């Protein structure tokens, strides 16, 4: 050891990360015969809490009977989820909302439903998202989408009010350019840019509004308005393949998973 | 032909970090030799960054009575900032160097009399107990406690930290948290006692020093 | 970009008198690419280092910094100072260092007399977050993010020695030149003269 | 030599262009034992002055942790930026900019905040560039935009009147033809029809106007208008993979980064 | 035959001095590993003994001027008690660590102009400059300046002390003495500026450190 | 070097301890026709401190007449005092 604490016994790996992929396969009797060594067991040691557990002599429950596989990250956030919503009352109201990991904000100014539980059960965050925002409304107006990092300059988060920013800094950033009459929805990714190592969700203190926001949209509109229609967008969210994840965290308790 | 060499102006000495380059040099001239001690006045290793930086350091003493009711958090505390004291000789490494990059051990050892009855949890918390779930506590690094078997425990756990490197003088977040809740409540009839001790030793592990200040 | 960074661009300018202590602190410099004072009144502008405007367009920066301090003395000074590297952030109590403590800090001795001017002295990353941020866009201070990895002070290590017929000051320039240099996430920020 | 110029020194080949790729990766210690020769130094000599800085004995920060690389012009120009943005007032009222790279011309008649300063890094140009430009407000309107090189007939710069030209002239240069309800954006290459080797942009006196031009960009509407709404349109610049860079400049100064 | 293995009782671990055995152990639970950097936010070489406790350090200011007279001492210090400060790096090591076994780099800087003449003389005296003459300092372990040639000399001297190892809290004498006198007396004319500045550059080298303390 | 302090000279092994026995002895011209190099030097820097005196063509002294030996410690101070 580098250190030099020495001990009479050994600590073996305890916790070891994805014991056992989810689906029910093959990879006779589980119990039988053979006698059940993990029936009983002491738990305060970690080593012999390493036991494989049975109390019945058993066999196989078989194959299961459908073709894809909903055990893994990678394909069950994969299906998008909610994250805001907002409308528009005058001309060329830009509107800004940054992500924010935290459990601290409360929706709709936060995280919502399926986000808030997702966000708070794994440490830290390093990688992209995938973002589809959704236009339903009026006829005939213009529009504009961009990407801007952390500690930088912008607007006052989750106000809508006219953007003091111009067209020389938010193109300069990197945007998009579109008319709300010709697709109407935008399916974009949401890329790490980011000074830091990763961004980690439940934090508390000075450091949850700091060491958690990795990304900021924002929309401007132009040729507003028509005659009297509402004009609602959203914003959904889904982890893309890119990004990883660390250190399994206890989940949120049920006083904390709320919806908008 | 013959020719007299003179002495050179351009060197380039000092020492690791501290660098000087003269413009008026002269030889350094040494004598003797480092001498070694044969019949030592001294049988053990002298003072090195393996041996001091990293030995079990007792960071707090409190006591768990009979009196807490279950879920009762005994201790809470910062596992960083209660090695960061003027008592201990890891003070005498980390104060001229700012940076740390470290990994955390833990040893916790209670001392209960066989006719009590009750148990603990010793649990590694990142960062704070903000909406972790109390009953769900042993998917993290854990070590229980039971008046029944055993009294000794210990956690190994890495680096968790938004960043790589440590900051002492204006931490954004406290990065382990040691939390000790009530697991089981400590009963007793008459004439058992209605005290036993609670003691942490803590120590560093695989540290890293970078960019040395001036300042305290 | 590497074209413009790495030559050495002059940033600042402090003279060496003689009427001064031993120990007595001169210039304080915050380390960083951000750095430029100088200007001129004659047209109406203000001076520019080449590293600046490259990193003045992003919102992180990561590399190593290279002061180039050149001294025009006579034949006939004397004298020595310390370039001391005191770490953190551009905002602490730094003028109340005692000089016996910086030595504890890296550093670097130098002559004054000779026939070698420029010292090149190359500044480390010493740093607790692997990206730095260009704050200088915000208006607010945060701790957390900072700008600076470092700050250079040129103590008074020693007092000037100097004949009659000459003057009594040794003007030293600052150049700047960097290695090793990153930066990304680009943005447009007109930087602002740093008064210290 | 080729022209007897002769010396008792040898005069070394002085600021060497791209001495760096920008990644910070391996391509020990550094300085260590080995004392630092870089430390003190003749800077008045270029020859003395080529020597490797160091002053501590060092090592290796390691290897970068993003994939891609934001140290070329090539891929940190490409994001492209704003140049200029007009408006309409009656019918067929066709607008005409050119582009000139000259730091004289304040913006908005000139060079705004991104390529004002890009356009001074360097001495000579030589190449194409990109063009986007997004159509925003009025539906039903009709449009074309067209190339047209230097030295020819062409309407008032930055004012925008009625064309004193005429379908034969505008349409036998080259011209695309769209609507502003179908697509509203056009992505377009910007050839080099130059006469002249390299067009230069920081340039004073008569020389300025005539030897840092080399393109323009001018569009006529028509179907204008319909009921009350604006229409106002954006033009962008971006360079392409086609063009070269001559001669480091020393950057624009902090009285001249100016935007609109 | 089947057995259930239990936990150990006994366990001899810790650190390099202190030595812990506990009668009640348990199992010492590891995850992780120490991680590397390879986008190295610090290019330099961590702290370590060799680059922090052996760095030239200023101890001394003085100014040898124009009225002193012939075989004036210009200094008097001890080498080894000016580095016994607060204001050094090399109190971090000596604080904790008693003994001490060193040798004695000394590197001394002066500037005169060269309109003035004269000369030093820099010897290393172990104990004191009780009855020694101050003509025959030569065979000291010497360098000389003179306002002709050099400004720059080196001395390198091993340990001279009575005995190996070095107590701080109450030396019985010291075991160098730089002494620095006037060799030449130093003269101007008209015009010529009267001071001329005087600098001494110290440092250990081979130190080694036995015995920690826990007072300070 | 184990301590780390660089220069750009070299340091040479200064007052080398018992350069001579006294014995007067052999161990042509010590210096003639050969130039004195020895004659002009720099006591400044010990390093040409170092080099062999002479100033004039010299020879041999020779041999000296007594059988015992009067330059050590060892018979010089073991005449009691």
């Amino acid at each position: 050891d580098d250190s030099g604490g020495f001990s009479t016994t050994v600590s073996t790996e305890q916790n070891v990360p994805d014991p056992q992929v989810g689906i029910t396969t093959m990879r006779m009797d589980v119990s039988g015969v053979q006698a059940p060594v993990g029936a009983i067991t002491t738990i305060e040691d970690p080593v012999l809490a390493k036991k494989v557990p049975e109390t019945f002599p058993e066999l196989k429950p078989g194959e299961s009977r459908h073709t894809s596989d909903h055990m893994s990250i990678y394909k069950f956030m994969g299906r998008s989820h909610f994250l805001c919503t907002f409308t528009f009352n005058s001309n060329n109201k830009e509107y800004t909302f940054p992500i924010t990991l935290s459990s601290t904000s409360n929706p709709p100014h936060g995280l919502p439903s399926t986000l808030r539980w997702f966000f708070n059960l794994f440490q830290l965050y390093r990688g992209p998202l995938d973002l589809t925002i959704i236009i339903t409304g009026a006829t005939d107006v213009d529009g504009m989408a961009w990407f801007t990092p952390v500690g930088l300059a912008v607007d006052t988060p989750w106000v809508e009010k006219e953007s003091a920013l111009q067209i020389d800094y938010k193109t300069a950033l990197g945007a998009v350019r579109f008319n709300t009459r010709r697709t109407g929805n935008i399916q974009i990714r949401l890329p790490w840019y980011s000074y830091l190592y990763a961004v980690s969700g439940a934090l508390d203190g000075l450091g949850d509004k700091t060491d958690s926001t990795f990304g900021l949209v924002s929309i401007q509109i132009a040729n507003y308005n028509h005659s009297d229609e509402y004009l609602s967008f959203s914003c959904y969210l889904s982890v893309t393949e890119q990004s990883e994840f660390y250190f399994p965290r206890a989940p949120l308790n049920s006083n904390a998973m709320l919806s908008t | 032909e013959q020719m007299i060499q003179s002495v050179d102006r351009t060197a380039v000495t000092g020492a690791s970090y501290f660098t000087s380059v003269d413009q008026s040099s002269v030889h350094t001239a040494e004598v003797g030799s480092h001498q070694i001690e044969p019949l030592k006045t001294s049988v053990d290793k002298p003072g090195s960054k393996k041996t001091q930086g990293e030995k079990f350091f007792l960071i707090h003493s409190a006591r768990w009575l009979t009196t807490h009711a279950l879920f009762h958090e005994v201790a809470k505390l910062d596992v960083v900032k209660l090695l960061y004291n003027e008592q201990f000789a890891v003070q005498g490494l980390l104060r001229y160097h700012t940076y740390a990059r470290f990994g955390i051990e833990i040893q916790v050892q209670i001392n209960p009399t066989p006719f009590q009855q009750g148990g603990l949890i010793c649990a590694m918390v990142p960062g704070d107990q903000s909406y972790g779930s109390i009953a769900s506590l042993t998917v993290y690094p854990h070590g229980l406690l039971n008046c029944n078997i055993n009294n000794v425990v210990r956690i190994k756990v890495p680096f968790i930290y938004t960043r790589g490197a440590y900051h002492f003088k204006d931490p954004q977040y406290p990065v382990w948290e040691l939390t000790i809740r009530v697991w089981s409540e400590l009963n007793i009839g008459t004439g058992t006692s209605a005290y036993t001790s609670l003691n942490v030793l803590a120590r560093f592990t695989d540290l890293e020093l970078h960019g040395l200040t001036p300042l305290s | 970009f590497t074209t413009w960074t790495s030559i050495p661009t002059l940033a600042a300018q402090f003279p060496f008198n003689a009427s001064d202590s031993v120990g007595q602190q001169i210039k304080v410099i915050p380390v960083d690419p951000y750095f430029f004072q100088m200007t001129n009144t004659n047209p109406d502008q203000k001076c520019i280092t080449a590293l600046a405007s490259i990193c003045q367009m992003f919102c992180f920066w990561r590399g190593d910094l290279v002061f180039d301090f050149q001294v025009f003395p006579t034949k006939y000074h004397s004298g020595r100072l310390l370039f001391c590297f005191v770490p953190g952030n551009e905002l602490i109590d730094v003028t109340g260092i005692t000089l016996k403590q910086a030595t504890t800090a890296p550093c670097a001795v130098m002559d004054i007399a000779g026939v070698q001017s420029t010292l090149r002295f190359r500044v480390p990353w010493i740093s607790d977050t692997p990206y730095r941020v260009n704050r200088y866009t915000k208006e607010a201070h945060q701790k957390g993010e900072y700008t600076a990895i470092g700050k250079l002070i040129v103590y008074c290590y020693n007092r000037l020695t100097s004949p009659s017929n000459v003057a009594h000051h040794v003007r030293v320039n600052v150049y700047l030149s960097a290695i090793n240099l990153e930066c990304f996430a680009p943005l447009y920020h007109a930087m602002d003269v740093t008064t210290q």
